RNA sequence: CAGAAACUAUGUAGGGUACGACUGUUCGUCGAUUAAAAAGUUACAUGAGCUGGGUUAAAUACGUCGUGAGACAGUAUGGUU
RNA sequence: CGGCCUCUAAGUUUAUAAUCUGAAGAUUAUGACGAUGAGAAAACUUUGGUACCAACAUUUAAAAGUGAAAAUUGUGCAGGAAGGAUAAACCGUACCUAGAAUCUGAAACAAGUAAGCUAGUAGAGAAUACGAAGGCGUGAAUGAGAUAACAAUCAUAAAGGAACUCGGCAAACUAUACCGUAACUUAGGGAUAAGGAGAGCAUGGAAUAUUGUUGUACGACUGUUUAAUUAAAACAAAGCACUUUGCAAAAAGACGAUAAGUCUAAGUAUUGAGUGUGAUUUCAUGUAACGAUACAACAGCUGUCUCUAUGAUUGACUCAGUGAAAUUGGAA
RNA sequence: UCUUACUAUAGUCAGGACUAUAAAGGUCCGAACGGGUUAUCGUUGCAAAGAUAUCCGAAGAACUAUGGUAAGCGAGUGAA
């Protein structure tokens, strides 16, 4: 009995520590990822000076930033207004992304876009996406413009792109957007959803709900619940890569293949050029701790329901 | 000390930097070369 | 480099793409792969 | 002052007064030999003779003092003679 | 057989349009321009894995081997350009490649500089040794003598073996497909542990080839740092922690005589930025591993020393040639 | 045209050993290459940073080439 090279507990690997570098390295399991290259013409070099942290001036304005691996962008759909049902052709790995996207093919056309994926989405499965309105078969069928049960059962499928109004409350959600006719602005990343809390809606007496506000309550990511449009798109599902966060890299060097360069101190400087060097503040003089808020005091946020939970630097564990 | 900080140069790097065509093309080095040219220089440029 | 460096640059000093012609005049174009077609208007 | 050894003092500087351990150093301390293992002056006698143990730095950590920049006859490692 | 020429990358733009702006100018889009890249044929010629031409590995011009070229297949994650296409003009061609007259270092400088080839023997090898061709053994910018002291670079050495010294500084020792291998340990290591061994004085030169072992302090580790006196305990580091960021027209942060605007980001709370800590273990501290770090012990080793001697070369010295410098109030 | 960071386009790293791989490792010994640990010499030097030996890394956070961008009221770049 010989243990193994790759050591697969949970969904994370580890590997054999012949070396220090490789003892800390641990990675998510994503075995179904498609193997080969993504599809070109729906992506484009990302090279230039702002691969290194610069700007049209030349000079640094994102610090900790250059030398990564050569990458392409990948262009994805999250506004997904086209209807019909598309197959899901491959999921693959995005650089640029944390969580997983999938190329799916419009089976009325054959076009060929990428979305991203949910937690348990894999290929052959069929997505939709009813934000351009509901076909004639699934309309005629109930009978109804809108029936807030039969509804729900045809279309809120995992992958399912709807406003956020047709998806009944308690349903996880992925993509959710901000604006009438916007895109996904909101848990992207992955392992994010949303839940939806509660719709502006009144009572027929008949057992049926109808839509009376313009706005619906979620929670977001953070925990935040606030104001989203009526019309704004949501995703049904959790993003793909649920374990990202319980990666390790193991070493120096592959963080800087992660284009992440180091990141000095400012007690390792002179006094010349940090605060710290010679309470914490950024090279700038931004208070790094005391809960000092960033957000612009004139700028109120109009969509706020509960406001996040401060944690007031409190230990978490 | 001083360096050798000319091993290895180049004629192209010498002809886009202090050019003639680098210098009329500018603002800057039109003045360069009016002060030459008002002194009495012959070399203007590279 | 001291003092050459200061002459005026000929196509007998450097190669990296540097042209400059004799004023021979055109006598014809040049193609799309690196040939050239003579018009026998512009000969002289 | 019986002898021997030793004590005190008077002449006398010819030649000697070594070796090693531990102590940053001379201060010193000890080991075992030795007839004995005494001192001082000479710009530390002597770095246009050597060393750098020193004579001064910039690096780094710790300690103490100061609101702070810094300071210290502090401590440790490193540092074109 | 390169340039010119066509195409474009990073970028540039006193080009045009719009927009912002005390002037100068700046921004965005388009155009133009821009190689270090891509460009039909010729021993005669004119869609996206049904993919792509990053790294690595494998296979393939059929007598065998080797090295390319291109392609085939595959592997890992760090996920790997753009665009165009597809009857012979003009310019380069000499010499020099740094140990012998040419580049950069103020110069005829013991330094530095890109690519291909670069006999053979012997090897695992581009190591080490010899050297076929070739070049050289400097432009008197030197040559011939002599072989003191002393210096530099070396060789050997009786007995002893660190007694030297701030300090083992320097020098010396250290030596094949074998049987057997401990505490410890993050279970990978420790480990090539250790311990047993491979005709004449010698199976013989060179290189491989270096003090070894053990235990402490500091830092987990590989790395980075004051070009040219400090390479480290310092910086970074993976990991961990905290603060901040909801993106509805500006997410926060950075930048903008100052804005439009740009990076962030074609990202979205598992995102981005800032701050401290510095793997893991226990929650500052204890181990495995690692160190041209600092220190101690033990064994060996030796000219470090008792205590120096001798030998070698090049200077020093003499003759011929060439011919400086700091310095100097005046000097019996 | 030095140098620091970034950027685009390209190149380079004999041989051997270990490891789960034919290829998966800031792995190991060691040339080229890149460093500059210790000592000696040199100090009107061969050299305004060299010579000799010794030492370190040598598939990577590597090294190298040709261009490009960012510097001087503010501070460019900075594993500091
Ligand atoms: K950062
Ligand atoms: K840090
Ligand atoms: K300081
Ligand atoms: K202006
Ligand atoms: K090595
Ligand atoms: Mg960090
Ligand atoms: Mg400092
Ligand atoms: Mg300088
Ligand atoms: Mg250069
Ligand atoms: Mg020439
Ligand atoms: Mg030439
Ligand atoms: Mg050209
Ligand atoms: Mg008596
Ligand atoms: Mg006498
Ligand atoms: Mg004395
Ligand atoms: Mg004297
Ligand atoms: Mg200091
Ligand atoms: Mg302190
Ligand atoms: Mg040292
Ligand atoms: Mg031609
Ligand atoms: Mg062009
Ligand atoms: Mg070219
Ligand atoms: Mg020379
Ligand atoms: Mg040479
Ligand atoms: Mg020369
Ligand atoms: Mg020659
Ligand atoms: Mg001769
Ligand atoms: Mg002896
Ligand atoms: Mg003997
Ligand atoms: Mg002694
Ligand atoms: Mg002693
Ligand atoms: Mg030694
Ligand atoms: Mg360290
Ligand atoms: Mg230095
Ligand atoms: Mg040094
Ligand atoms: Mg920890
Ligand atoms: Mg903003
Ligand atoms: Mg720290
Ligand atoms: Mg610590
Ligand atoms: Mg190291
Ligand atoms: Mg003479
Ligand atoms: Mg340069
Ligand atoms: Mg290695
Ligand atoms: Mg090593
Ligand atoms: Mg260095
Ligand atoms: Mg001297």
């Amino acid at each position: 009995i010989v243990t193994p090279y790759v050591r697969d507990a949970g969904m994370m690997r580890t590997y054999k520590p012949h070396t220090p570098g490789i003892r800390h390295l641990k990675r998510p399991i994503n075995d179904h990822l498609w193997k080969g290259r993504p599809y070109l013409p729906l992506t484009f070099p990302k090279k230039g000076q702002s691969k290194g942290g610069r700007n049209h001036s030349g000079r640094v304005t994102v610090r900790h930033r250059g030398g990564g691996h050569k990458r392409r962008i990948r262009m994805v759909d999250f506004e997904r207004w086209i209807p019909g049902p598309h197959t899901v052709l491959r999921i693959e790995y995005d650089p640029g992304r944390s969580a997983h996207i999938a190329l799916v093919k419009e089976e009325a056309t054959g076009r060929k876009s990428y979305i991203v994926a949910a937690d348990g989405m894999r290929a052959g499965d069929v997505v939709q996406s009813y934000r351009s309105g509901l076909p004639q078969d699934l309309l005629d069928s109930m009978g109804g413009v809108v029936d807030p049960g039969i509804l729900a059962a045809r279309t809120c499928w995992r992958g399912n792109c709807l406003p956020v109004s047709m998806i009944p409350v308690g349903t996880q959600i992925y993509c959710v957007g901000s604006r009438p006719d916007g895109k996904a602005v909101f848990c992207r990343s992955a392992g994010t959803y949303a839940t939806i809390i509660s719709k502006e809606e009144e009572t027929r007496e008949d057992g049926t709900k109808v839509m009376t506000g313009k706005f619906v309550n979620v929670r977001l990511q953070s925990g935040e619940i606030r104001r989203v449009s009526k019309d704004a798109c949501a995703t049904v599902g959790i993003a793909s890569n649920i374990m990202h966060h319980y990666r390790q890299l193991g070493k120096a060097g592959r963080s800087r293949w992660l284009n992440i360069r180091p990141t000095v101190r400012g007690l390792a400087m002179n006094a010349n050029d940090h605060p710290h060097g010679g309470h914490p503040v950024s090279p700038w003089g931004t208070p790094a701790k005391g809960g000092y808020k960033t957000r612009r005091k004139s700028n109120v946020n109009k969509w706020v329901v509960t406001p996040r939970v401060r944690n007031m630097g409190v230990r978490r564990n | 000390g001083p360096r050798p900080t000319m091993s290895g140069a180049t004629r192209l790097v010498q002809k886009r930097r202090h050019g003639f065509l680098s210098r009329v093309k500018t603002k800057n080095g039109q003045k360069t070369l009016k002060r030459r040219l008002a002194k009495g220089r012959l070399r203007l440029s590279a | 480099g001291l003092k050459y460096r200061k002459l005026r640059l000929t196509t007998k000093d450097v190669n990296k793409g540097f042209y400059k012609g004799n004023r021979t005049g055109s006598m014809g174009t040049h193609t799309s792969y690196g040939t050239y077609k003579i018009d026998y208007t512009k000969v002289r």
